[PDB]
């Protein structure tokens, strides 16, 4: 049946994929034990009858996080060789995992997808879970699916990144490290979905009015934008949209293909109770500044694409009048070559929601992807801060010790500088 | 009907034989005391291609126990299922073949060989006609490499229409029982080449691959281990016992294996191979068998199948399952691995559907496979042969009883030419 | 005798009939012992069957509908898995005309009283009671069985739980729906219900 | 030692004592 | 049932069955007199109580007094503040419902106002000391509009 595959690299995607498959247990109905007391072929299989087993792959350099996501709470319900443990973690450096510790895990990764791959025509695509500033979500990251490009040329593989955010970076070789990743994770990727972490600080901290949470917060609300995204894959609707029609409507030319993401209602039941979460006002609180995350004003910048999927019920009276009142708004500046910029998306199955956890059940939930020039600071900001280091050599000699050269360094240099010259030269 | 002899030699041959009884012995459900229960005519209805009835409802089997060493049968009869055996089948040597191929041989081994062939011909006479042998040995040892490798000369020219497999043990890649292996085996290819039809090889190595991985046993016992090589040597000849949609017998897979007579050493793989861990979270069907049983660290003789082309390969599954979905996947793994196969033999796999599956299993294979990747093994003897002669290392423990120095150098031409036609048919 | 020979019912069916047979023919040419096609028995007596009102019904109320027996238990995987395809299939079958149409009854494989009304509060058809001797006897006669408990005279499992049975008047099998079968249609053998050539006559 | 075997042949399971035609 | 007949007491120390409870959600407050957290988080209790109540035509809410007290002296001191319900100390019950949701004088302990859903399944720790640790303040995120006991 139609499915699609799931990757999660690193410290940063294991533990998002914890929050993932949590809401997708609960989605189905399935306990954690592993037994229920068609839709769902696209994410579980079958094992026998009334066990169903996810199609997901953990890949991880260093056991200290893969082993505690097998004693956790998914003992039965995950398989013991569907989690690949290594040696020695990559330890924020591109060098450890893409060229020395990553072979031996690359071969046993690479008979695990031609495996899981194999069996059922139909494919639909993949999802990358990692952060672009740690070691192993960019290193061995990278040669997984630069390796994938070359086996399945065929096939869609969708991007979920980390960026670090203008404040917080909690590590000093972060300029390094992404500058490193985006040259080879331009032309490898199709399509990938950029977020930041202090951008859903403040979101945290505004409308879902905690003054300070942690990661088991920040994973628990990227988990619900993600089975937004992909529920049309899943479960029916009166217009649905899966992957591989994202990057022909949002994609126009093949460097252009990293965008931001937003999700309305972000609503607590401090709140759920008190208002409506109407069509006419979830979309404006979906084009507000507050709502989008990846920490850049979009006033800044020109929007270029967008896609709405509305889940929940809205009956398409509501749809129509909203979108009309987005091009009147003379704060939102679209590009004017493009007059058409909205590929709508109505489903009907409600939101879902975590139990005990911070979203309110809502009757409607909008989850937005845009393709903005607001992006072109971002890369130039990320530019900036890798000219300071580079400029004397800090923390080279770990990357050239451990068998990359420098002067490929430089090369990315061109190609991160062609890519906020692209973007300018889009937008104007 | 058709009846099979056991015949057991050597140390390691009592020792696998006797667990080998075990699995055959409650597949069919019989108590170690040799009574019937268990209440099916499917289970019983070929009950003599094994056993004896003896009038109290019991099956003495037609299994001969032998050795140069009282030693090992005793341990057989004291431990599991040893009320079973007879006590006439048991056939004494009080001295003991000290890893000495000449002395399992010629001279000590003469003087024995009276005895034990009188057991054999009056367990083989008894019957209407008999269908073939197997015997255990292995090929490091003295009492079976050589003393075994007798009893195959003598009773094929007894009965030259007959047939006989014989599981045998080699030596390994790293690790190295009897310092004086090199001797013991080469003096037995050259001679189980030209007397015995078909034999499984098995290595302790490949064997030892499998409990430590798959299996996930830290410490493996010889009874653990035994257990898995008696399994698939029960698995090879289910079809002889039970009825399936495409059946087969030894002499079945004998002509549909072995193009030319001189290369007929094949490898066992069987599937599924399950720890407990790992039991409850599988969901077994006809697909993963086919991957498993075509898997590198899957086959019990340490051969790396990657180096060599697939010969001619045979699959006995076993149970209930559905043929297209028999038939189909090994027409897919023989087009998507086309470089692991011969060119020059359309359809190179083999398959048989046994139609009931083993004891609380459901589905299962036993994969047997004339593979051309035992040019590295035979190569390995070879070296280690040519290594130990011409310093002429350990000499004179054979010359001296009756051996020619004509002898060795013969062996070794005669299994180098072993190693020519592996490398010929590429 | 039919589907097999040794079973409570057939056995009860059977002493009830020639008891009738021989009493008769004293009396007045008649065959004894008598045919299995001349036999006629009662299969659900007074009391047994009771609906979704939790009221008796008789059996001359299943006149008409093609009749199934489910044999389900409270806790198995496979049950839990097929029961939501069953009652699809019973509420969208039965709708979609101005005839009743088939119709299921609950046989109970279950432990106890308070897992069997839990597992029956959730089924909008007939069910037998659990200790009513009436399931154990359509247990052994339908050869259904979890593990081997109760002694099977040289036969075998026909199936396991969870089992469909379309059923005849006589106790006859019309017909096996293969959901944990050699076929091995899970969810999806209901399909192949000929409901209009197995009338409960 | 064996509890019993309880798996039955194709042969055995289909052709059965169908009703017959007059 | 979670509470035999006579585990449950108002204000004016006068029995009440387990059916009296239903329509409306009910929560348990594990607790003790010494504590300053307690002698801090019960007035705000308190008045959360009577504007609940108040705001509407129904009882929304409803609180189960669970006593850590040293002895009975404490606990008719400590249950004189309340206007809702309580265990009584010398029931067995209380060491049951101690030991079963885990608050100790060992994940949680007191104060520990806890929801209590149909059957045993609490629905909601209500962060009032915990990794949140919202003082006086998780108490509003209470959902009685949820749970309604039945």
């Amino acid at each position: 049946m139609r499915e699609v595959i799931s990757i999660h690299v690193g410290q940063a995607g294991i533990q998002i994929g914890n929050a993932c498959w949590e809401l997708f247990c609960l989605e189905h109905g399935i306990q954690p034990d592993g037994q229920m007391p068609d839709a769902f072929n696209t994410f579980f299989s079958e094992t026998g009858a009334g066990k169903h087993v996810p199609r997901c792959v953990f890949l991880d350099l260093e056991p200290t996080v893969v082993d505690e996501v097998r004693t956790g709470t998914y003992r039965h319900l995950f398989h013991p060789e569907q989690l690949i443990s290594g040696k020695e973690d990559a330890a924020n450096n591109f060098a450890r995992g893409h060229y020395t510790i990553g072979k031996e895990i690359v071969d046993l990764s690479l008979d695990r997808i031609r495996k899981l791959a194999d069996n059922c025509t139909g494919l639909q695509g993949f999802l990358m879970f990692n952060a672009v500033g740690g070691g192993t979500g960019s290193g061995l990251g990278c040669l997984l699916l630069e390796r994938l490009s070359v086996d399945y040329g065929k096939k869609s593989k969708l991007n979920f990144c980390s960026w670090p955010s203008p404040q917080v970076s909690t590590a000093v070789v972060e300029p390094y490290n992404s500058v490193l990743s985006t040259h080879s994770l331009l032309e490898h990727t199709d399509v990938a979905v950029m977020l930041d972490n202090e951008a859903i600080y403040d979101i945290c901290r505004r409308n879902l009015d905690i003054e300070r949470p942690t990661y088991t917060n920040l994973n628990r609300l990227i988990a619900q934008v993600i089975s937004s995204l992909t529920a049309s894959l899943r479960f029916d609707g009166a217009l649905n949209v899966d992957v591989t029609e994202f990057q022909t409507n949002l994609v126009p030319y093949p460097r252009i293909h990293f965008m931001l993401s937003s999700y309305a209602p972000i609503i607590s039941a401090e709140k759920a109770y008190h208002e409506q979460l109407s069509v006419a006002e979830i979309t404006n609180s979906a084009f507000e500044p507050a709502s989008m995350m990846a920490k850049c004003d979009p006033r800044h910048g020109k929007y270029m694409a967008c896609c709405l999927m509305y889940r929940g019920d809205v009956v398409p009276k509501d749809v129509n009048a909203a979108v009309a009142t987005i091009k009147t708004k003379r704060t939102i500046q679209f590009v004017d070559w493009c007059p058409t910029g909205f590929k709508c998306g109505i489903n009907y199955q409600p939101p879902t929601v975590v139990p005990g956890g911070d979203l309110a059940k809502v009757m409607r939930a909008v989850c937005m992807i845009s393709n903005s020039t607001a992006i072109a600071e971002v890369f130039s900001r990320m530019d900036h801060k890798f000219d300071l280091m580079y400029a004397k050599r800090a923390f080279v000699h770990w990357y050239v010790g451990e068998g990359m050269e420098e002067g490929e360094f430089s090369e990315a240099r061109e190609d991160l500088a062609a890519l906020e010259k692209d973007y300018e030269e889009v937008g104007i | 009907m058709r009846e099979i002899v056991h015949v057991q030699g050597g140390q390691c041959g009592n020792q696998i034989g006797a667990k080998f009884w075990e699995v055959i012995s409650d597949e069919h459900g019989i108590d170690p005391t040799g009574t019937y229960c268990g209440d099916s005519d499917l289970q019983l209805e070929r009950i003599n291609v094994f056993y004896n009835e003896a009038t109290g409802g019991r099956f003495v089997p037609r299994a001969i126990l032998m050795d140069l060493e009282p030693g090992t049968m005793d341990s057989v009869r004291a431990g599991p299922f040893g009320q079973l055996f007879r006590p006439d089948n048991f056939v004494f040597g009080q001295t003991g073949a000290g890893n000495n191929w000449a002395k399992g041989h010629y001279t000590e081994g003469a003087e024995l060989i009276d005895s034990v062939l009188d057991v054999v011909r009056k367990e083989a006479e008894g019957c209407d006609c008999l269908q073939g042998f197997q015997i255990t040995h292995s090929l490091g040892g003295g009492t079976g490499s050589g003393m075994g490798t007798l009893l195959i000369s003598k009773v094929r020219e007894e009965y030259p229409d007959r047939i006989m497999e014989t599981f045998s043990v080699f030596p390994s890649p790293k690790v190295s029982d009897t310092v004086v292996e090199p001797y013991n085996a080469t003096l037995s290819v050259h001679q189980l080449v030209e007397n015995a039809d078909e034999v499984q090889v098995i290595d302790n190595e490949a064997l030892y691959d499998i409990c430590f991985r798959t299996l996930k046993l830290t410490t493996p016992t010889y009874g653990d281990l035994n257990h898995l090589v008696s399994a698939a040597m029960s698995g090879v000849t289910c079809c002889l016992r039970f009825p399936g949609q495409l059946n087969s017998d030894l002499r079945k897979l004998a002509v549909n294996l072995i193009p030319f007579p001189r290369l007929h050493f094949f490898l066992i793989g069987f599937a599924p191979l399950t720890s407990r861990g790992s039991q409850q979270y599988r969901a077994l069907s006809v697909p993963e068998l086919t991957q498993q049983m075509f898997d590198a660290k899957n086959m019990m003789c340490a051969s790396d199948p990657r180096h060599g082309r697939y010969l001619t390969a045979s699959a006995m599954f076993r149970g209930r399952m559905s043929t297209k979905e028999v038939d189909e996947q090994m027409l897919n793994v023989q087009n998507k691995n086309s470089s692991y196969f011969v060119e020059w033999i359309p359809n190179n796999m083999k398959s048989s559907v046994c139609d009931i599956p083993p004891k609380g299993l459901k589905m299962s294979v036993t994969f047997v496979g004339n593979s051309t990747a035992i040019q590295e093994m035979f190569k390995r003897v070879s070296d280690q042969f040519t290594a130990m002669f011409r310093r002429k290392a350990f000499l004179h423990w054979y010359t001296g009883e009756g051996m020619d120095e004509m002898e060795f150098t013969e062996a070794e031409s005669n299994m180098n030419d072993l190693v020519s036609e592996y490398q010929q048919y590429q | 005798s039919q589907p097999v020979f040794a079973s409570p019912l057939n056995v009860e069916k059977r002493r009830l009939n020639e008891e009738r047979a021989l009493m008769q023919a004293q009396k007045a040419n008649i065959q004894l012992p008598p045919n299995y096609g001349d036999m006629d028995l009662i299969l659900f007596p007074e009391g047994s069957l009771k609906n979704s009102n939790n009221t008796v019904i008789p059996q001359s109320h299943l006149k008409g509908k093609s009749v199934a027996l489910y044999f389900a238990d409270g806790a198995d995987p496979k049950c839990a898995s097929l029961l939501p395809f069953l009652l699809n299939y019973y509420r969208t079958m039965n709708e979609g005309g101005a005839n009743q149409k088939i119709e299921i009854i609950f046989v109970s494989l279950d432990r106890d009283r308070e897992a069997f009304e839990s597992h029956r509060a959730h089924m909008p058809w007939l069910s037998i009671d659990l200790e009513n001797p009436l399931t154990e006897i359509l247990k052994r006669h339908f050869r259904v069985m979890k593990e081997y408990e109760v002694p099977t005279y040289g036969y075998g499992s026909r199936t396991g739980v969870p089992s469909v049975i379309v059923i005849g008047s006589d106790g006859r099998e019309a017909q096996f729906l293969p959901i944990c079968s050699g076929l091995e249609e899970g969810d999806r053998a209901l399909l192949r219900w000929d409901w209009r050539n197995t009338k409960f006559a | 030692p064996t509890l019993p075997f309880n798996a039955q042949s194709c042969y055995r399971s289909e052709y059965v004592a169908k009703p017959l035609p007059p």
